[PDB]
């Protein structure tokens, strides 16, 4: 019984960790890189 | 039954429970 | 062990204040002069909830049940589920955790199982649309409550999920001096296992009351259809007026009794709403203590709020006496300059306090 | 750049990705700041998760332009800065153990 | 003096800590614990995961 | 054009170096409380000589035999409190670093930077940097201008290194006649009198004050009746600093080296050495030094003898005997659990609401500067509503606003304190918070101090400065195991921060603290003393905390992929508990433990990865929990008589040294060199 | 080697076989294991073919 | 056993005393070189680049 | 014999601990 309980909880925790990790890394990429390419389109203009 | 007839109550109550040639 | 109180008065408020203060308290001679003196089932469940969402706080009750000693600890929180006993509802158990939400180590996700209506205590939608605005103006951002299944008296079978993420250091101090102009009025009539005709009847009564006014008035209908409709049949209706500019809210509500006129219930909720508007001064008689305790727990700084002559009453007096007996803190009051009414500006120095339980 | 000048200072609002199970990586060094000149939050690396552990929160840091040369394996595109100074003192001297972060 | 009393209490506490820190470690706090180096059956009696 | 460009980069960069992070000041506008300066340095320098000369110049009055604080006026708004810290008590150094704001740091020139001075610099830096100003004494002994100039620049450069560059020092010739050169004394006086200050979190969040005058209150007849063992009433006289202290008795205040005594009685007295504006406005409405326990004029008072040279709804609410009902009846001339309030009968409500006109009556640029504007506006609100009404507000709800003489009297005070007290040591007291009074375990992160020699050890006592308290506990150093668990270490990593956890008096997170080894002058020895520095970063009442133990077993019969492991266990009970589990042979190949045996009693069988050798050693990982020791010991140095060489718990090294033991050592575990020969196969 | 201390390039050291294993001489580490497994799998591959 | 253990204790005391012989000949305690000069965590270097 | 009884009592104790706590 302990085996089944432990493996279940470990699986849930690792998957949730991954989901948060991708959520974060991807939000940095989207927001920041968008505004960076904005600024670069700005710099090449001058 | 107005609200029952309301299929748009799906979204409405969802928000209510949430908040060439 | 030190701050001493008598009787069963204002038990939840006293416990919440004890937690926020850290001062150990003893409250004794609880309903001693009764055929069943001591504590109640809902009260002991309340204390169980307090221990559940606190950590290391020691709570003991003498076997006579008329003397409870509380030694507060820290406020962890977390995610848990509580089963409220039959005699008292989820809003009654929620209001204290609503007081304690924004200052905890782990965010609040509580599942309350049971009844979600009473003439006695606040309905779920009432507490949401009334208190969430007040606390959020004071400075909480993500506080919300969803309804998986809604119960009814006297079978319950309701599920409410309180999710509060906003952990704040202190609510921002408030300086409200004026009278908000009511922007509009909305409301909602909910029905479990009864007729949409009944819903329309009560809304007709309400709009009959409200036809004397001219600004925007809308009330929605919620037939809680199907599986999550709880077990007992029932219904209720709530009304809130809103000031969009500053975004204030005032409200009144009721449920439908056994063998009652839904139209009458409509004129009911309408009349309490209007009367509370009449007696209001920038705030409503039932959310007074909520804003009061927030502005008290605010940081080391005076805060200003307009209140009403009529709003001042016995419950206000006992709240002041208790809050003074806890925090050794007194509220100054000065009359408004304008003579057309006798509104009273309450000023009080929010005490030096931090969200020292936060995870940095 | 971020306006006109070469360096900008602001407020460490939080340490994104304190919990990156695989240490010393992109987000693991990714802290976030509030540019005070704009009153606006924005993202910025720190070098050496050791210096991560130095800088904590609400800490008057002073940011400079990151300026990658070429394309590495994992370093995130968009993060555009490096912290330089913390609450008075400069992180190279810190991580080399020359001074201590004063307060 | 009550100060002397609390000094007596802290003092006795002090030598207890000294002796407890200088004695042998507890097997379960050690590393490379083993059948010969434990007292037997402790792993049932106790709880570790 | 080009000048335009260069000057706009000038403008941008200089503003971007100008701006900072806003924090409130709470500071007194009307009457600033005194600013605190502390003469700090090694004992063989002549700080006393310096304090005497400097104060005499500023005050236009000589004085001998300075002791304790001494307070003087300068400027039209300036009053200063001078403290001569001892060069013996590390604890006194600590308290001064906690409280003082200008530190007059005097350093030998014939000899450079004694480590006591460096340690005070460090600890002030750690608890929040006060303005520092250094003076190099003993320059007159250098017998060549060459050496004098070289050491001059050397000192300036090291100082400039360890505090902000530019921090000029003052060079002091010699003590000719119990005196310092008057012209440079003017340099010092004018400078520190025109000094500007900064807001710091510790000051501006806790109401703190230095104790000025010391008196005792006991009935002498009570004394003989009890037998000198009775805790003595104690009265303290002082000023206020930083945070407005409350006005009603019933709060808790720490006292350094004393303990934690609640406030019994407090009264507000006008100051003895007032501002010139205070005096002139006094006279307008009607129509200098001070140092209580040190000599002034030509007289010093002892305990009793002296030495002299030869020559209204609000109040209705707040009254208790009144029931709220009688309050309300007097004012117009139930419980809260019933959430919705009282109301009127339905018909009367409806009829009075048929009219609704009475209800239509109510019815229908730099961001930094922006929040600094909010701070300023909030304080000006504070000011106007403060001036609104004095007798209730000022006296009571505003508390006792800073800058007001106060006498506070207390009970339960050590007889030893009042008897072995000496004025030479400073005495501090500042408001405790609910978090600073409740106890628990602090999770902090810290590093060894970087100039220290040896690394700390888990479950080894350690004194630390944190909050007004300063006390010894037994930490436990934990490193998160790449962020899965909280494994306990057994030493601090030798050049990085690592987590720690220990029982102690709680305090708000993100708060610096600084920990030390021995405080005893008897054993200061020759090395540095400050040993750890960190921040307390959360607080709790319990923590999961792990140590890793691996059960070692051996194989004793081997097939392909299967094995019978022989000593990880001793009972079939046990193996049944642990079966179906996951192990890895030291060689690095995995496998699982599968079934207990019978005829041998503790041996089991495992199914491995490949043919596991007899020449291996199988292991099984496992997490035990550990319990934090709850030792707690405030130092109480000033309670002690000699006021140094206080000794709490000793460290394991000198414990083994004392009781003459030898360090434990797992011999076969000790490392050795291995020379594996080259191997070939058939 | 950008921004790392040598005392971060510690050099963890190499243990020895447990002494009571004089008879079962010389504990192996993973590099010994990889030599063994690689050779065995060549023996297989050819014997299968 | 006793001879060996007293031998190791004697070695302990000898090393400890030999360290202790460097105590301050004065009451004044000198700054240390590591903190006089303050060069932290260098790599290893060479006399060529020294010159 | 008596050793068997003692082992049985020990088993009772350990099993009670493991199956109850
Ligand atoms: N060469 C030199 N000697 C000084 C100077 N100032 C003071 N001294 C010497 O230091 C002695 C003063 O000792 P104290 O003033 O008692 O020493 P302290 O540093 O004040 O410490 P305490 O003794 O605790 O007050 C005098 O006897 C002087 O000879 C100076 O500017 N130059
Ligand atoms: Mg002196």
């Amino acid at each position: 019984f302990e085996a089944r309980q432990r493996i279940e909880e470990k699986n849930k925790e690792s998957s949730d960790y991954h989901a948060k990790m991708a959520h974060i890394v991807n939000t940095i990429n989207t927001e920041e890189g968008a505004e960076k390419n904005k600024y670069e389109r700005e710099r090449k203009l001058r | 039954g107005p609200s029952d007839v309301y299929v748009p109550p799906s979204k409405k109550t969802q928000k209510l429970l949430r908040s060439n040639l | 062990k030190y701050t001493t109180f008598q009787g069963s008065q204002n038990f939840r408020l006293r416990i919440v204040l004890a937690t926020l203060s850290g001062k150990p308290i003893k409250i004794e001679k609880i309903r001693s002069g009764d055929l069943n003196p001591g504590l109640k089932d809902y009260e002991v469940s309340f204390l169980r909830l307090i221990e559940s969402v606190t950590n290391g706080s020691v709570i003991e009750i003498s076997y006579t049940g008329t003397t409870v000693i509380y030694r507060p600890g820290i406020i962890v929180g977390g995610a848990s589920t509580h089963i409220c006993p039959s005699s008292k509802p989820v809003g009654y158990f929620v209001e204290p955790m609503l007081y304690l939400a924004p200052f905890s180590k782990k965010k609040f996700s509580i599942l309350f199982k049971g009844i979600t209506a009473s003439h006695n205590d606040a309905g779920i939608e009432a507490i949401k649309w009334g208190l969430m605005p007040v606390m959020e103006k004071f400075g909480v951002r993500e506080c919300a409550l969803h309804t998986l299944k809604r119960g009814s008296p006297p079978l319950g079978g309701g599920e409410v999920h309180l999710v509060v993420d906003s952990l704040i250091a202190q609510p921002i101090t408030m300086h409200e001096i004026d009278r908000p102009i009511i922007s509009s009025i909305t409301g909602v009539a909910y029905s479990t296992r009864v007729s949409p005709s009944l819903v329309n009847r009560m809304i007709d009564g309400a709009k009959k009351v409200l036809k004397n006014l001219q600004c925007e008035v809308n009330i929605t209908a919620d037939v809680w259809r199907g599986e999550n409709s709880g077990k007992s049949p029932g219904w209720g209706i709530t009304l809130v007026a809103q000031s969009k500019q500053k975004g204030w809210s005032y409200f009144a509500e009721d449920i439908g009794d056994a063998g009652s006129i839904p139209e009458e219930l409509g004129e009911k909720v309408a009349c309490q709403l209007l009367e509370e508007i009449s007696k209001s001064a920038a705030v409503g008689r039932n959310q007074l203590p909520l804003a009061i305790v927030y502005m008290v727990i605010g940081k080391e700084d005076i805060g200003r709020l307009r209140i009403n002559k009529e709003q001042i009453d016995e419950r206000f007096i006992i709240l002041l006496r208790d809050i003074k007996k806890i925090f050794n803190t007194e509220v100054f009051l000065k009359p408004v300059d304008e003579a057309d009414n006798e509104d009273m500006i309450a000023t009080i120095k929010g005490i030096g306090f931090t969200n020292t339980s936060k995870k940095i | 750049p971020f306006g006109g000048s070469s360096h900008a200072k602001g407020i460490v609002l939080e340490k994104l990705g304190i919990e990156s199970k695989q240490p010393n990586s992109a987000i693991r060094k990714c802290v976030r700041v509030q540019l005070i000149k704009n009153g606006k939050k924005v993202t910025a690396f720190v070098p050496n998760d050791g210096c991560l552990n130095f800088v904590d929160e609400n800490d008057e840091v002073l940011l400079a332009g990151f300026g990658r040369k070429g394309k590495a394996k994992g370093d995130i595109p968009g993060v555009r800065f490096k912290v330089v100074k913390v609450s008075g003192v400069s992180l190279l001297a810190l991580w080399k153990e020359k001074k201590e972060k004063p307060r | 003096s009550s100060f002397e009393k609390q000094q007596i209490e802290i003092r006795k506490q002090i030598e207890q800590l000294e002796n407890e820190a200088v004695a042998e470690k507890k097997w379960s706090l050690k590393g490379e614990v083993k059948a010969k180096d434990r007292p037997e059956d402790a792993l049932l009696t106790e709880e570790l995961e | 054009p080009g000048k335009m460009a260069r000057t706009m980069q000038r403008s941008s960069d200089v503003n971007e170096r100008k701006l900072h992070v806003p924090m409130v000041d709470r500071t007194p506008e009307d009457d600033p409380p005194p600013f605190i300066v502390a003469v700090v340095g090694p004992p063989g320098t002549g700080k006393t000589t310096l304090i005497r000369s400097l104060v005499r110049r500023m005050t236009k009055s000589t004085l001998n035999d300075i002791q304790g604080p001494i307070t003087v006026v300068s400027g039209k708004h300036r009053r200063l409190t001078f403290l001569e810290c001892p060069a013996d008590d590390l604890n006194a150094m600590i308290d001064i670093a906690k409280i003082a704001d200008l530190v007059l740091l005097l350093i030998d020139g014939n000899f450079g930077f004694e480590m006591e001075t460096m340690e005070f610099l460090n600890i002030a830096q750690h608890h929040g940097m006060p303005r520092v100003l250094g003076v190099a004494t003993h320059l007159d002994l250098f017998k060549s201008q060459s050496t004098l100039r070289a050491s001059k620049k050397r000192l300036k450069h090291r100082f400039w290194t360890e505090v902000y560059q530019g921090a000029k020092l003052f060079y002091l010739s010699g003590v000719i006649n119990g005196r310092y050169p008057d012209r440079e004394i003017l340099n010092l006086s004018r400078f520190i009198s025109v000094m500007k200050f900064r807001p710091l979190k510790w000051r501006n969040e806790h109401p703190y004050m230095l104790a000025d005058r010391f008196t005792d209150l006991t009935h002498p007849e009570l004394i003989e009746t009890q037998g000198l063992q009775i805790d003595r009433k104690v009265a303290i006289y002082g000023y206020l600093h930083g945070t407005p202290l409350p006005s009603a008795p019933g709060t808790r205040v720490h006292i350094a080296g004393v303990g934690d005594f609640s406030v019994a009685q407090i009264e507000k007295l006008p100051d003895p050495c007032p501002t010139p504006f205070y005096q002139q406005k006094l006279d307008d409405f009607e129509r200098l030094i001070y140092a209580p326990m040190s000599d002034v004029g030509g007289v010093l008072m002892d305990k009793d003898a002296v030495y002299i040279d030869i020559g209204n709804i609000g109040k209705l609410i707040y009254m208790d005997n009144i029931s709220p009902e009688e309050c309300i009846r007097r004012w117009r001339g139930v419980d809260l659990e019933k959430f919705v309030p009282y109301f009127d009968t339905f018909e009367k409500l409806a009829k009075k609401w048929k009219s609704v006109d009475a209800i239509k009556e109510r019815f229908l640029d730099t961001w930094y500067e922006l929040q600094k504007a909010k701070i300023s506006k909030q304080l000006e609100i504070n000011n106007i509503e403060y001036q609104e009404m004095t007798p209730e507000q000022r006296q009571r709800i505003e508390g006792f606003k800073a800058g007001s003489y106060v006498r506070i009297v207390f009970e339960k005070v050590p007889m030893e304190f009042v008897k072995n007290f000496n004025p030479k040591f400073p005495i501090v007291m500042g408001g405790l918070l609910p978090t600073e009074i409740k106890f628990g375990i602090v999770k902090a992160r810290l590093r060894r101090h970087r100039w220290h020699k040896k690394i700390l050890k888990t479950n080894d006592p350690l004194v630390l400065s944190l909050g007004w308290r300063r006390f010894q506990t037994l930490p436990i150093y934990t490193t998160t195991d790449s962020r899965t668990r909280t494994r306990m270490l057994k030493y601090t990593p030798e050049h990085t921060y690592c987590n720690a956890a220990f029982y102690g008096p709680l305090c708000s997170p993100n708060t610096p603290f600084c920990g030390v080894q021995i405080v005893a002058n008897s054993d200061t020895g020759n090395g540095f003393r400050i040993a750890a520095t960190g921040i307390v970063e959360e607080i709790d009442v319990n923590i999961e905390i792990v140590k890793k133990l691996k059960l070692v077993g051996f194989p004793y019969k081997i097939f392909k992929n299967t094995a019978f492991i022989k000593d990880m266990f001793s009972s079939a009970m046990e193996v049944a508990r642990f079966e179906g589990a996951q192990i890895k042979t030291v060689s690095g190949i995995r496998g699982e433990i599968k079934r207990a045996l019978s005829k041998p009693e503790g041996h089991y069988r495992a199914a491995f990865e490949d043919k596991i050798l007899m020449s291996d050693i199988v292991i099984l990982r496992s997490w035990y929990p550990v319990r934090v020791k709850k030792f707690y010991n405030p130092v109480t140095s000033l309670l002690l008589k000699e006021k140094t060489e206080w000794k709490g718990l000793r460290l394991t090294g000198q414990i083994r040294a004392a009781m003459n033991l030898e360090t434990p050592s797992n011999p076969d575990s000790a490392y050795h060199k291995i020379e594996r020969v080259e191997r070939h196969f058939n | 080697a950008k921004l790392v201390h040598d005392v971060q390039k510690k050099q963890h050291r190499e243990r020895s076989q447990l002494t009571s294993r004089s008879r079962y001489g010389f504990l192996e580490k993973h590099k010994d294991y990889v030599k063994r497994a690689q050779d065995f799998h060549r023996k297989q591959s050819t014997l299968k073919v | 056993k006793e001879a060996h253990k007293n031998a190791v204790i004697a070695a302990r005391e000898g090393k400890l005393a030999e360290l202790a012989e460097n105590v301050s000949g004065d009451g004044k305690r000198a700054i240390n070189y590591q903190i006089l000069k303050n060069k932290g965590l260098t790599p290893k270097r060479n006399k060529d680049n020294r010159n | 014999h008596t050793l068997a009884n003692n082992v049985e009592s020990k088993l009772r104790d350990d099993l009670e601990r493991l199956k109850k706590i």
